[PDB]
RNA sequence: CGAUGUCGGCUCAUCACAUCCUGGGGCUGAAGUAGGUCCCAAGGGUAUGGCUGUUCGCCAUUUAAAGUGGUACGCGAGCUGGGUUUAGAACGUCGUGAGACAGUUCGGUCCCUAUCUGCCGUGGGCGCUGGAGAACUGAGGGGGGCUGCUCCUAGUACGAGAGGACCGGAGUGGACGCAUCACUGGUGUUCGGGUUGUCAUGCCAAUGGCACUGCCCGGUAGCUAAAUGCGGAAGAGAUAAGUGCUGAAAGCAUCUAAGCACGAAACUUGCCCCGAGAUGAGUUCUCCCUGACCCUUUAAGGGUCCUGAAGGAACGUUGAAGACGACGACGUUGAUAGGCCGGGUGUGUAAGCGCAGCGAUGCGUUGAGCUAACCGGUACUAAUGAACCGUGAGGCUUAACCU
RNA sequence: AAUUCCUUGUCGGGUAAGUUCCGACCUGCACGAAUGGCGUAAUGAUGGCCAGGCUGUCUCCACCCGAGACUCAGUGAAAU
RNA sequence: ACACAGGUGGUCAGGUAGAGAAUACCAAGGCGCUUGAGAGAACUCGGGUGAAGGAACUAGGCAAAAUGGUGCCGUAACUUC
RNA sequence: AGGACCGAACCGACUAAUGUCGAAAAAUUAGCGGAUGACUUGUGGCUGGGGGUGAAAGGCCAAUCAAACCGGGAGAUAGCU
């Protein structure tokens, strides 16, 4: 339940080796408006695959 | 799948009479005694029917000399010969499992005759 | 499907009416008994003029089960009550002379010929 | 800053 | 004796003329074509590599496409290798069909069983479930004790406890083949085989003859 | 162990789950577009589309069959009158899912679910 | 003694052989059957209940046997608190008394979110050195190895009779283990129907909400066993106890000293699974890259431009795959998921209308209506063109074959 | 026996089998008449036993519905 | 000690079913309880169901399961009646 | 009529589970006993430390009781750690 000796910075650091975040690195430019967005996601303006899908 | 279907449809017997639960049928099954290929009878009330193609089965409850005897029958199995129906009951339930606790006058049902 | 402490009805005129199965014979750690297995039982109820009395320890063979016995074609024959026929302890011959209720075709095993001959059905 | 309920004591024996 | 690669099409039953029902497993066995014949000069042992089925020619990689190019066969789904038992000898491109089992009576079917995921000690190892009553607290389906006191001081290797169950290569031996239907490329074997419907199955004649 | 099964539990019981798909389909039919999470929009396809398919044939019992669902006379009046003939040619696929990012509140994955419509 | 939880029970077991059974043999006051004793052999198995808190023990019924020990008299950061061993009370006894008695009886808080070692699974990184996609060999490791009953041999051998074989073969069972829903069932709060009380849809009707899914009746697919299939092997090598052939020392004799043949569920294989991180990093097939410039402490160096191919990764649709990772299928050159059509399945004669009945209600329409996860089809919707990683022929020495 | 060490004293009943229970036998270590003795209708969240019904207690678990456990976003301890 | 599943005296308490202030649904009125969204693994808690057996489990029928209302019939030993 | 019966408010805590760094420094859930009386409760008082009070447990006396709490003798003493 409790530890007998405290973990070091090594044991803490080697545990956090897999806690690093992952980048997206796959930004897709829009077909018509040419704005960056995620794959299979609409843009902030409301464009998806060139069509103004949201009209809002 | 269709591969299952062609293997099953060549084993299903075409001449199957259409019976509903509650119908008092008379089933003849092939019984063997070593060298005696006999055909004994089993008459009772149908309480459960499941029709899954070749795996079609129906349950017949018969009140023998004493307690009742339940026996299912594989419809397309070669062990059965005739599934000829005597009476046509008038019930409104697919599974008549409540007939197990009723006996005597409380277990009989009405004729359909529609 | 008969195990220990199971109540069984008596399907012959041996005197008992209502018994207790106390041991499933025929193998170590054997749980259940078939429609053709020998089991050691004891008698919990008997008629006044019976051949046996309450509390006798003797062998019996199950002839009817509520679970039922499955035929090789895929069908099953399920009864509404667990019945049995009392047997002598030394010899597997039955004690009674008349048998009430039907039995199964699986009972034909060259030692129960006296049983299936007195059976009124199947 | 409070203490603790103290570990539940076992039934003490005798000679 | 070599085997062939099939596919589980699910199960059904066969009604014989005497009335007894035989629970069978329909296993379609397509035209297994040999892609490469391993020899002792290069590989040190004799075996044949075959394939079955077909694949769309857009999702096959260039290393796999070039491997089938010199083999003279179309790209099938996956590859399997069967050891030659010193008697038979095959050529690259020779198609083997289901009629090879028309003379044998017992075969072994190998497939990847159904994955049960992370299963408990009761399900995976048939452990006896503890008391569900009589004061029992939070220990209904736990494995209980896993070792002795101080003297070993560790849990022995191979200890039966919870873990991944299923999705494993399982071989069922001595299965009686009922029918070998050549024109439908089917194979009916008595009993059940590992794996779900549609999964790949490796069927070979029984070594425990 | 969830083999061959279907239907999202959504960390809720059956009574509440049926209740919102009664309510959310009414919001989808009324406004012709709503904003919800991606798993909720996916499970909404199996509710609104059978209602639209029922709306393709106008009868007497079908209105009562479409009134036991969504429990409002306005939506069943919105059905069978304009949404019926507007989907009379298409055979299925009356809705459309469009991912629009994540919720600012708890990073819940949003998506826009709407009919194949609104070119008026 | 600045804490090592004590008995018994449940679950989980591990090891030794001074072996309970199965197996292989010697002697027998071993006729056979059944035994008595001793040697080898730990591969597997090695009870259910009444009483008692009991381990133990008595008894009943089985089994081939219901083995003896060690593992903190195994196992409470796995469970119980019945006994023992707190605080109350009571009985017998002791003491004037407070109280006490391995004398008895009633009742009486069992805490901990795992840091490390260990074990079960499952991943990321790097390495194996040009990179990548597959198929494998196989070191090594793990799993399993139990046996009853019946028949033939043969009522033969043996035996006065009663009885009654060895050897070999076949069938059928118990337990265990593996796999799967083709059959029988269970579940199936995502399907249908019955029905009670109440509220609502303006009201009848028809519905919906709640009351454990309100209570029930069945029940699709999946899962599951009580269900259904399979297995323990046969054989080979080396052997233990044991049996031997020939044969000297020791002119004989002698299983041994030389040599040679048998001989067990014990050992290695043979059956199944994992497995090249086996850093001893393996083998085979296939695919891709064959462009120029400077600096230089001119070294398997660094930097610039142009190209970054095979393939992988990412994203989305997703799966009888899965905690998350991971694995598998598809992504329009589409059947991957959702929707739709037909069917199947399940529940049971829907709503509305008409007729009969004072009414409840019954009949026709109607085996209708509704159908979940099933089967076969169908791009109707969502799986976007692209971007990202991954490069430009792959070090030194020696040997053999061509220049 | 709330009392008895020997003791699971002996007999009978109950159970196939009962160190528990019930009725007796007195061989009462160490019962006994207001620290009351023997019974007693009714009463008791009192102690022990038995019988019927009932059932996942159990043979032997299996499935399903929810709340956690698991993943993601925000805040964010503790014993040691 | 907390924006704490605890405690806190008195008054009103309607509709339907119901003997009832029980209980179930509602009126008036007030709330959805100050972390949410996914997945539907082992395991923990609250539950639902179940073949055949029915206490064989266990110290012990612990826990669960089961009975359950009105009217009428009828109801034993014993007893302080 | 009843220290009568069943059973709500109310009072109490017999069993089991959860909870045991809890929602809670003894509570919740599902069952329980009394529930017209030796009942329960509000308000205001009285009885106090070798003392009060006790249908009696050596229980309660402000979450502390085989002698409450606070201050003072007092830096009691400690052959012990």
């Amino acid at each position: 339940a409790v530890q007998q000796n405290k973990p070091t910075r090594s044991k803490r650091g080697m545990r956090r080796s897999h806690d690093a975040l992952t980048a997206v690195t796959s930004l897709s430019v829009d077909k018509t408006s040419g704005e960056k967005h995620l794959r299979h996601h609409i843009t902030a303006d409301g464009y998806y695959r060139g069509r103004k899908v949201i009209a809002k | 799948s269709n591969i299952i279907k062609q293997l099953e449809q060549e084993q299903m017997k075409q001449d199957v009479p259409s019976f509903r639960p509650g119908d008092t049928v008379e089933v003849k099954v092939w019984v063997v005694e070593g060298s005696k290929k006999r055909l004994q009878a089993f008459e009772g009330v149908v309480i459960a029917i499941r029709n899954r193609g070749l795996h079609s089965a129906f349950t017949v409850r018969k009140i023998s000399n004493g307690e009742g005897v339940e026996r299912v029958f594989q419809t397309h199995s070669p062990v059965v010969d005739s599934i000829s129906v005597k009476r046509r009951g008038a019930v409104r339930k697919a599974k008549l499992y409540y007939l197990r606790e009723r006996t005597g006058k409380a277990a009989r049902i009405k004729e359909r005759l529609n | 499907m008969i195990q220990e402490q199971t109540m069984l009805n008596v399907a012959d005129n041996s005197g008992a009416r209502r018994v207790m199965c106390i041991k499933v014979l025929g193998g170590s750690h054997r749980r259940y008994a078939g429609v053709g297995d020998i089991i050691k039982i004891t008698i919990k109820e008997a008629i006044p003029r019976g051949k046996v009395k309450k509390g006798d320890v003797l062998k019996a063979v199950v002839v009817r089960t509520k679970k039922g016995v499955r035929r090789p074609d895929g069908s099953v024959i399920r009864f509404d009550g667990n019945a049995c026929v009392l047997l002598n302890n030394n010899s597997e011959q039955p004690i009674g002379t008349r048998i009430f209720g039907p039995v199964t075709r699986e009972l034909r095993s060259e030692k129960f010929m006296k049983i299936i001959s007195l059976a009124p059905e199947v | 800053p409070r203490p603790r309920p103290r570990p539940r004591p076992r039934p003490r024996p005798r000679p | 004796m070599i085997g062939l690669v099939g596919k589980k099409v699910g199960m059904t039953r066969i009604f014989t003329e005497d009335g007894v029902s035989i629970p069978v497993t329909v296993i379609e066995v397509e035209a297994n074509r040999v892609t490469q014949v391993k020899d002792l000069a290069n590989d040190g042992y004799r075996a044949i590599q075959v394939t079955t089925g077909a694949k769309k020619a857009n999702r096959v990689t260039k290393p796999e496409a070039g491997h089938f190019a010199k083999a003279g066969v179309e790209a099938g789904r996956g590859l399997w290798e069967f050891r030659l038992a010193e008697g038979e000898e095959f050529t690259v491109g020779q198609s083997i069909s289901v009629e090879l089992f028309a003379d044998v009576k017992k075969v072994d079917v190998t497939g990847t069983s159904k994955g049960k995921g992370f299963a408990g000690t009761v399900k995976r190892w048939n452990f006896r479930t503890q008391d569900a009553t009589h004061g029992n607290s939070l220990s209904h389906r736990v494995p209980g004790s896993i070792g002795q006191n101080q003297t070993p001081g560790k849990v022995f290797k191979g200890k039966k406890m919870a873990g991944q169950m299923g999705n494993e290569r399982v071989t069922v031996q001595s299965l009686d083949v009922v029918r070998v239907d050549a024109e439908r490329n089917l194979l009916l074997v008595k009993g059940a085989v590992p794996g779900a419907t549609g999964s790949d199955l490796i069927v070979k004649p029984a070594v425990k003859a | 162990m969830r083999h061959r099964k279907s239907g999202r539990q959504l960390n809720r019981n059956s009574s509440h789950r049926q209740a919102m798909f009664r309510n959310m389909a009414g919001s989808l039919v009324r406004h012709e577009i709503i904003k919800t999470t991606l798993p909720k929009a996916k499970e909404l396809r199996r509710v609104v589309e059978p209602l639209i398919t029922l709306a393709k044939t106008d009868s007497v019992a079908n209105r009562r069959l479409a009134f036991a669902r969504t429990r409002d006379n306005e939506i069943v009046a919105k059905l069978f009158n304009e949404l019926g003939p507007r989907f009379a040619s298409r055979a299925g696929g009356y809705t459309r899912i469009l991912k629009c990012g994540f919720r600012a509140g708890d990073n819940a994955p949003m998506a826009y679910i709407e009919l194949v419509d609104r070119s008026e």
